[PDB]
RNA sequence: CUUUAAAUCCUUUAACGAGGAUCCAUUGGAGGGCAAGUCUGGUGCCAGCAGCCGCGGUAAUUCCAGCUCCAAUAGCGUAUAUUAAAGUUGCUGCAGUUAAAAAGCUCGUAGUUGGAUCUCUCUCGGCCGAAGCGUUUACUUUGAAAAAA
């Protein structure tokens, strides 16, 4: 059982510091390994240039394409593959043209049927995808 | 109408059981839900609080029922919870209804802090558990209203608790050990001893008793 | 450095279910009630309920015989009877937490103009605020959140520069005179 | 009620078979 | 039980048992209530009247419901003492 | 070994009347466990109870009403001041109503309305109700 | 030109200023969680939706639109961080037979914990400051001192 003393503070607290490293999120948050394996470097969004154009395959219970995007992120230099969310957005979208990407939702985790995908794309060309899908805005010429 | 079989049943509908609490006094069970229907009338309102289909593996399927969930009771200080399972969801919440009617506990009010007026609270901290859900109900000062999760607040609301508040603990989103354990929590309110309840009972007659001569003289 | 003050202070707070048909049905009761413009005005109605029982129930704590009690409970009472919303009859701590949302939305500017005739209905007194119709005692209130207090109760006149207390035709009835 | 009921009762576990129950009292 | 006007606020008052003076729930139906006959003490007859003692579901169970109705009964005059 | 013995008497109490007893049996006696029973059957909890005298540790054969639904020590008897003493009966205590902490003050062992009513804090022995 | 160091600002008075009062409210949703349509048309495991479970394989309550509806409202969506939810870090207050878990076993110092027991000492005027080793304490409860925002 747990020591209950009048001086058992400092064992109450190294035993809770302790143990708490054994919490995922705890860990995750502080031992700072998950930071630096983060691609957008612990940012929400983050602006890339479109390597390509892919599409990935959905996990096997439910059948489509997702048009995702590989990019390159600018302060980093890293490799993402970002879903561009809506039908006809990756029309919208050409090679080599700066995104801003945000998350998926899931903090690192892959959202949906999506496989390795957590990452989404905000903006194309300086100008939001929604903006494109509703017509409110074009692609700067 | 309604032809009683019972002792209680027909000493209830000949119109020589003065309340309901005489019944709880004396512990009887009710078996007929038609002394329910008499003594609390159209003060009870019923709800379903959950429809469940279970199945039954078979060899050529599976046998598919439904379990109603119904909580009942006069907004007034009586509550009752019934579950009955049968193939057809109507005659399932017709069942849970009646059993339901049949369950009707009273409820104990009592006091937060001082006793102005009529009790709005449980007398005190309540536990009631139904296989790894623990629920527990605290005092509330007046006018805080039934702080708790929907299923727990409905029945405490039907229970005719004015405000309480509630802690839960385990595998709650099985509704139906929920509703359980609440209604358990509240039915611990009347066989909680406190200081006041402290005085020698003075012993009155069974109903049994004191219309027995009525009883033989059919 | 700057001579500013940064001092603010949020008055409503979001219900922890946004969905829920009980609570949803008792705000739009009260919104139809009242005349209110959203569901915002009984949010902040209810958060002033709400610091008001918190501190009553902290006062309620304390010692009877404690000068901090009496002194701020007593401050308390004196000011919600003030505002009438609590009864002299029934001024002790314990009173406080019966009070309801109903009994400071009975106190706006719009429910005491409503009531007192100098509308027809809640919303025509809510658009009679907005435009400056409605004076209390000699200053022209605009607000119709305004919480009128006991005293200035029998003072909700009908201002004195609107055609309705005053006599000064308004921009539609002049225009529509001006082509007789 | 009645046409929840048999909603419900003819695939108590389809496509349409939260939606059956939750309208049926919620 | 009793609000601060003194008016008693309670449906109803449950009976306690009448050996660990513990209140016996409204469906706890393993309680019994005995009556035990009066007898006169030259005639040896029924008078009428009777002396009630309730036990709770939980001694019965136990099986000490016995022990407790000879203990309640010798604490009144109706058994012999020792 | 045993340690805290007001915690067995304590347990004791409450496993015999959990039981339905009429008696119990507590040893080792002590002046704490004497006090507390005392301020227990002053509130009517307890009823009466004789100290036997063995000449090394005295026992106590206590009576019992069915009046107390637990009986509780706290370990460590942690040091409650006066403003903090509303948060332990809100976490000890099943209602304002009823209940009570005994705290070992320096005063004596007495409740926790009594403790403020004199105006002194100090260690959380226990509480009943 | 009240305001102010010229001043745009609220306030004030005045001239125009509303009947699709066109002086046109949006954002996100409508299977469950979670409020609100198994209505219509298109697509046919495609396009896509979907935080999760799951919709889509020609009678889709879930995609694309129309209509309708509900949620907040001059505000709504989203992405990371964080708090409550989390009694899933548990001092309050977790768990360790079988779900993750008691060291193979026993000695052992530090650590933590520990049985009963104790109720002309002293000065001006036949109730006062001084003066206290009462065995130091942890304590409780007062009293000064603990910036202002």
């Amino acid at each position: 059982g747990k020591c209950r003393g009048l001086r058992t503070a400092r064992k109450l607290r190294s035993h809770r510091r302790d143990q708490k490293w054994h919490d995922k999120q705890y860990k995750k948050a502080h031992l700072g390994t998950a930071l630096k394996a983060n691609p957008f470097g612990g940012a929400s969004h983050a602006k890339g240039i479109v390597l390509e154009k892919v599409g990935v395959e959905a996990k096997q219970p439910n059948s489509a394409i997702r048009k995702c995007v590989r990019v390159q992120l600018i302060k980093n230099g890293k490799k993402i593959t970002a879903f561009v969310p809506n039908d006809g957005c990756l029309n919208f979208i050409e090679e080599n043209d700066e995104v801003l990407v945000a998350g998926f939702g899931r903090k690192g985790h892959a959202v949906g049927d999506i496989p390795g995908v957590r990452f989404k794309v905000v903006k194309v060309a300086n100008v939001s995808l929604l903006a494109l899908y509703k017509g409110k805005k074009e692609r700067p010429r | 109408e309604w032809m009683p079989v019972t002792k209680l049943g027909r000493l209830v509908k000949d119109m020589k059981i003065k309340s309901l609490e005489e019944i709880y006094l004396f512990s009887l069970p009710i078996k007929e839900s038609e002394i329910i229907d008499f003594f609390l009338g159209a003060s009870l309102k019923d709800e379903v609080l959950k429809i469940m289909p279970v199945q039954k593996q078979t060899r050529a399927g599976q046998r598919t029922r439904f379990k109603a969930f119904v909580a009942i009771g006069d907004y007034n200080g009586h509550v009752g919870l019934g579950v009955k399972c049968s193939k057809e969801v109507a005659t399932a919440i017709r069942g849970a209804i009646i059993l339901a009617k049949l369950s009707i506990v009273p409820v104990r009010r009592g006091y937060w802090g001082n006793k102005i007026g009529k009790p709005h609270t449980v007398p005190c901290k309540v536990t009631g558990r139904c296989g790894s859900v623990l629920v527990r109900l605290i005092p509330a000062p007046r006018g805080t209203g039934i702080v708790s999760a929907p299923v727990p607040k409905k029945l405490l609301m039907m229970a005719g608790i004015d405000d309480c508040y509630t802690s839960a603990r385990g595998c709650t989103a099985t509704l139906g050990n929920f509703a359980k354990a609440t209604f358990d929590a509240i039915s611990k309110t009347y066989s909680y001893l406190t200081p006041d309840l402290w005085k020698e009972t003075v012993f009155t007659k069974s109903p049994y008793q004191e219309f027995t001569d009525h009883l033989v003289k059919t | 450095p700057v001579a500013r003050s940064w001092v603010c202070r949020k008055t409503y707070v979001t219900p922890r279910r946004p969905f829920e048909k009980s609570r949803l049905d008792q705000e739009l009761k009260l919104i139809g009630e009242y005349g209110l413009r959203n569901k915002r005005e009984v949010w902040r109605v209810k958060f002033t309920l709400a610091k008001i029982r918190k501190a009553a129930r902290e006062l309620l704590t304390l010692d009877e015989k404690d000068p901090r009690r009496l002194f701020e409970g007593n401050a308390l009472l004196r000011r919600l009877v003030r505002i009438g919303v609590l009864d002299e009859g029934k001024m002790k701590l314990d009173y406080i937490l019966g009070l309801k949302i109903e009994d400071f939305l009975e106190r706006r500017l719009q429910t005491q103009v409503f009531k007192l005739g100098l509308a027809k209905s809640i919303h025509h007194a809510r658009v009679l605020i907005r435009q400056r119709h409605i004076r209390v005692r000699k200053q022209v209130v605009n607000i119709p959140s305004f919480i009128v207090r006991l005293d200035s109760q029998k003072h909700i006149d009908f201002s004195l520069r609107s055609p309705y207390g005053g006599g000064r035709p308004g921009r539609v009835k002049r225009k529509n005179a001006k082509k007789g | 009620f009645s046409e929840w009921i048999d909603d419900l009762e003819a695939d108590p576990k389809g496509k349409f078979a939260q939606n059956l129950l939750k309208k049926l009292t919620g | 039980m009793q609000n601060d006007a003194g008016e008693f606020v309670d449906l109803y008052v449950p009976r306690k048992c009448s050996a660990s003076n513990r209140i016996i729930g409204a469906k706890d139906h393993a309680s019994i209530q005995m009556n035990v006959a009066e007898v006169d003490k030259v005639t040896g007859r029924f008078n009428g009247q009777f002396k009630t003692y309730a036990i709770c579901g939980a001694i019965r169970r136990m099986g000490e419901s016995d022990d407790s109705i000879l203990r309640l009964a010798k604490a009144d005059g109706i058994v012999s003492k020792n | 070994v045993r340690m805290n013995v007001l915690a067995d008497a304590l347990k004791s109490i409450n496993n015999a009347e959990k039981r339905g007893k009429r008696q119990v049996l507590i040893r080792p006696c002590s002046k704490v466990i004497v006090r507390f029973l005392t301020v227990m059957m002053k509130h009517g909890y307890i009823g009466e109870f004789e100290i036997i005298d063995d000449h090394r540790a005295g026992k106590i054969v206590v009576n019992l009403t069915g009046r107390l639904n637990k009986c509780g020590v706290i370990s460590p008897r942690f040091d409650v001041q006066l403003k903090d003493l509303e948060k332990w009966q809100n976490n000890l205590l099943p209602s304002r109503q009823f209940g009570f902490i005994v705290l070992t003050t320096s005063a004596g062992i007495m409740d926790h309305e009594e403790a403020r009513r004199k105006h002194t804090g100090g260690k959380i022995l226990g509480f009943f109700f």
